């Protein structure tokens, strides 16, 4: 489930184990200093075949590989306070607006901050000077009679900004 | 050295342990392979309907207009009186109404006959 | 915005834990682990961060001399 | 809570952790490297680092990405992104 | 085409035996394996590995009435052990 592509691979799978039991381990070790140990230990554990040719015997390890893994997981693995099942989850989301507001203010506070709102009027301008030829020809030029994919091109003709980029750029700052 | 993890209503079974996901047949690239098609072509129509300067109003999605008409307006039609439904539509429906029935006759009629007795606690009892 | 950057090939690990721990996986015969990185976590004004009594028996440095002037009070 | 990140101490404190590691040299130790091409070192090794840039700046990085920085300067781009680094 | 799937899928390199009994040297042998199986293959259709099953045996019978012929056949059987396990021998 994925954007890239129909699935990871077996590489990636393996990688987010990987990613996965390290990260458990720290959950399950304190003091470092044997984490540092243990940690050594499992590269070693996955350096004992790493080189198979073999292949089938390759994916049966890995599937009895997340068994002694799930049945030796933490019951908190340490979830980092940024992350999505962490303490955080958008935290500071009290701040977050989006900004197709603060162009609906009265033209009082249009006057207590005036550069700010004239850069963001020629911005405004800016998107729509270059919305519709680049942008939309663009999107029907190249692709297949299906899309089939969620990546999309760059603007590498002459100029202007690359297509579809407005809700990309216009974010919030993930601390206000 | 473990049980297998047998699943419940209530705990998902996880990404790992399927053991579908590894027994990959041509038919399951296939079918991720036409399900990334599907999701790309509705995030590219969403995205040109999301990204228009012009654009004032709400994106005005089908699927949850879709889902609404049919979870209210589309239950009457269609329907057929079966044994399941008619059983099912007597016993919650009129079960537990009929039973607290029963059992609110029962507590009214103990406490009618034992103040007819007169031996009840009522010696201050004003707040009825 | 100025850092300075204290600075690498200064920690040069030693910090006693994760020597002798490079020692059992030594005799392991592994000799492969990140490195470095955890001496400004084992010396500084690290390095015996006092035992857990200590803490508790921290309290009549000041405190009994306090108490022989109340005694004497 | 904010000391301010800026794209000078970025590079520094990313660089200061790469050459902090073991089977690398300070020498062809660059900005516009690679860890598959020239440093030469493999995909685990490679998730280590990834694992080392998670855990100093306290916040995961997807798997979506971990597949594909594979170079110090776009690691940099990447906590860039996650913090939107201008004063 | 299905059968191109079939042998796409399951004539692979890894999994496979050649082997010689009798009066030739492992040197020949390794040699010619060289200069001819150099190049049939090592990599799936997008990694779409089979793999086994475990399966479970389930124990029933199945008769097959039909009188017109001369002798009766029954086939009795139970759970196999396996392959590694000692209970084999």
């Amino acid at each position: 489930f994925l954007p890239s592509a129909a699935y990871l691979t077996h590489q990636q799978k393996v990688l987010q184990l990987y990613k996965r039991a390290l990260r458990h381990l720290e959950s399950r070790c304190v003091h470092r200093d044997k984490y540092r140990y243990f940690a050594c230990l499992l590269r070693a554990r996955f350096d004992e075949h790493k080189n198979e040719k073999d292949m089938v015997k390759a994916t049966q390890l890995l599937r009895e590989a997340e068994k002694e893994f799930w049945h030796g997981q933490h019951p908190q693995p340490y979830i980092f306070p940024e992350s999505p099942g962490g303490t955080s989850y958008e935290r500071y989301e009290c701040y977050k607006v989006p900004e197709w507001c603060l162009d609906d203010w009265h033209p009082s506070e249009k006057a207590m901050y005036p550069d700010y709102f004239a850069k963001r009027e020629q911005w405004k301008k800016l998107r729509r000077e270059s919305w519709e030829r680049e942008v939309k020809q663009l999107q029907e030029e190249t692709p297949v009679g299906g899309p089939r994919t969620e990546a999309l091109p760059p603007a590498r003709k002459q100029g202007d900004l690359p297509p579809l980029w407005w809700h990309i750029v216009t974010r919030p700052r993930e601390r206000p | 050295s473990f049980p297998k993890y047998e699943p419940s209503r209530l705990a998902s079974l996880p990404t790992t342990l399927d053991p579908a996901e590894y027994d990959i047949s041509s038919e399951t690239r296939k079918a991720q392979a036409e399900r990334l098609a599907i999701r790309s072509r509705l995030k590219r129509e969403y995205q040109l309907q999301y990204n228009d300067p012009s654009r004032r109003g709400v994106v005005e999605d089908p699927a949850l207009i879709r889902w609404t008409c049919a979870r209210s307006a589309n239950v009457y039609p269609n329907f057929r009186p079966n044994t399941k439904t008619s059983l099912l539509g007597a016993l919650f429906g009129i079960g537990p109404l009929i039973f607290w029935y029963y059992v609110f006759k029962t507590d009214r009629d103990r406490k009618e006959k034992l103040i007819q007795e007169g031996k009840l606690d009522r010696t201050f009892n004003i707040s009825y | 915005s100025k850092m300075e950057l204290p600075d690498y090939k200064q920690w040069k690990i030693e910090g006693t834990p994760l020597e002798t721990v490079q020692e059992k996986l030594a005799a392991r015969g592994l000799r492969d682990p990140w490195g470095r990185n955890e001496a400004w976590r084992y010396m500084g004004g690290f390095a015996n961060n006092v035992s857990f009594v200590g803490a508790l028996l921290k309290g009549f440095k000041w405190g009994f001399a306090a108490f022989v002037v109340a005694v004497g009070a | 809570d904010a000391p301010p990140l800026t794209l000078e101490g970025i590079k520094d404190r990313v660089l200061y952790v790469l050459k902090l590691y073991d089977k690398i040299d300070p020498e062809k130790l660059s900005v516009n490297s690679h860890f598959m091409k020239d440093l030469g070192l493999d995909s685990l090794d490679q998730v280590e680092i990834i694992m080392a840039m998670e855990d100093e700046f306290g916040f995961e990085i997807p798997d979506i990405d971990a597949e594909k920085l594979m170079c110090p300067q776009e690691i940099v781009d990447y906590i860039a992104d996650k913090k939107d680094v201008y004063e | 085409a299905d059968l191109t799937e079939y042998l796409s899928r399951h004539y692979k390199a890894p999994r496979m035996v050649l082997a010689a009994a009798g009066g030739l040297e492992h040197r020949q042998l390794l040699d010619l394996a060289q200069k001819h199986f150099s190049g049939l293959s090592g990599t799936y259709d997008e990694d779409a590995v089979p793999t086994l099953t475990p399966c479970r045996f389930t124990g029933s019978e199945i008769r097959h009435r039909e009188d017109g012929l001369p002798l009766a056949h029954v086939a009795i059987a139970v759970e196999g052990p396996g392959w590694a396990n000692p209970d084999n021998v």
